[PDB]
């Protein structure tokens, strides 16, 4: 069993006020069952899409979850990921510099 | 286009 | 550039939660172009790129019927795997398969691929000669014998040297304006103070296609591999990719560091530094 890597990031460099996309890329995991939510100030975002499940050369799976958003100075975004390898769901906060 | 390899089995 | 086509199959059992799920995705290079999911209301091979949408009904019907057959074949394969590993029917397991062709810059077959994994571990692979098998364990040796008797490698070699190449060339022509267009990275260095002693230099590459890229930091011309945090290349969502490489540098020493970017969309390797 392989625990997921998680990157949370925007499609374009963030500018407060400009429309963008929030991405949560989950990769390197096995087996395939995984739960991913995008969070805005700790609340689950409803209008989230995701890529078709696929896998890398080492057979580990990956998925992209994304949603359109408009970043502001004070709104906090995050990705919450649950997988059999995790004792508790993991929350990774969006850092616009990562 | 996918391979038609029906009848192959583990 | 060199081009490839790949199909990825996944069968996932889930005892107590219905029959095993079967999915297929097809890629040309880093562009997904079809998907199949047995969990869909009316499962079909469906387009995921614009240039495949023009294929006629016969195309989609053939891809769908093969995929529906594959759903059944891989449920049988999952049952077989339980016998090959003395496993019970209570657990979840996964078979994966990838196959396809790589074309050289001349456009001819460079090599072919057909590999399977069980529960994330390599199981059996077609050798590069497209005529012999490498089994990973004694279970896969049983499969090998069955595939030698049914001339599986021979059919694969024919597909991989013939149809796989021919279809890939067709897709590359129909999707020429995207599949045969490299997008170079937009590159920048950012500076993130850690302390009064240290700062992170982060070399960014954004908006590039295909995903293959090299980002390296040098300090006084010496590669800093063991001291570089390199994130996995990641999809932006608009077909392109993102990557960054970061080093922790002593404050005031930033100009001794150079970032080097290699990508097939670039006329020449790029060298950047932090520009305050
Ligand atoms: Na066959
Ligand atoms: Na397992």
């Amino acid at each position: 069993q392989r625990t997921p890597k998680i990157q949370v990031y925007s499609r374009h460099p963030a500018e407060n006020g400009k429309s963008n996309f929030l991405n949560c890329y989950v990769s390197g995991f096995h087996p395939s069952d995984i739960e991913v939510d995008l969070l805005k100030n700790g609340e689950r975002i409803e209008k989230v899409e995701h890529s078709d499940l696929s896998f890398s050369k080492d057979w580990s799976f990956y998925l992209l979850y994304y949603t359109e958003f408009t970043p502001t100075e004070k709104d906090e975004y995050a990705c919450r990921v649950n997988h059999v390898t995790l004792s508790q769901p993991k929350i990774v906060k969006w850092d616009r510099d990562m | 286009s996918v391979l038609n390899d029906i009848l192959a089995r583990l | 550039g060199s081009h490839s086509m790949r199909y990825f199959y996944t069968a996932m059992s889930r005892p107590g939660r219905g029959e095993p799920r079967f999915i297929t995705v097809g890629y040309v290079d880093d562009t997904q172009f079809v998907r199949f999911d047995s969990d869909a209301t009316s499962p079909r091979m469906a387009p995921r790129a614009p240039w495949i949408e023009q294929e006629g009904p016969e195309y989609w019907d053939r891809e769908t019927q093969i995929s529906k057959t594959n759903t059944q074949t891989y449920r049988e394969n999952l049952r077989t795997a339980l016998r090959y590993y003395n496993q019970s029917e209570a657990g979840s397991h996964i078979i994966q398969r990838m196959y396809g062709c790589d074309l050289g810059p001349d456009g001819r077959l460079l090599r072919g691929h057909n590999q399977l994994a069980y529960d994330g571990k390599d199981y059996i692979a077609l050798n590069e000669d497209l005529s012999s098998w490498t089994a990973a364990d004694t279970a896969a040796q049983i499969t090998q014998l069955k595939w030698e008797a049914a001339r599986v490698a021979e059919q694969l070699r024919a597909y991989l040297e013939g149809e796989c190449v021919e279809w890939l060339r067709r897709y590359l022509e129909n999707g020429k304006e995207t599949l045969q267009r490299a997008d170079p990275p937009k590159t920048h260095v950012t500076h993130h103070p850690i302390s009064d002693h240290e700062a992170t230099l982060r070399c960014w590459a954004l908006g590039f296609y295909p995903a293959e890229i090299t980002l390296t930091w040098q300090r006084d011309g010496e590669d800093q591999t063991q001291d570089t945090e390199l994130v996995e290349t990641r999809p932006a969502g608009d077909r392109t990719f993102q990557k960054w490489a970061a080093v922790v540098v002593p404050s005031g020493e930033e100009q001794r560091y150079t970032c080097h970017v290699q990508h097939e969309g670039l006329p020449k390797p790029l060298t950047l530094r932090w520009e305050p």
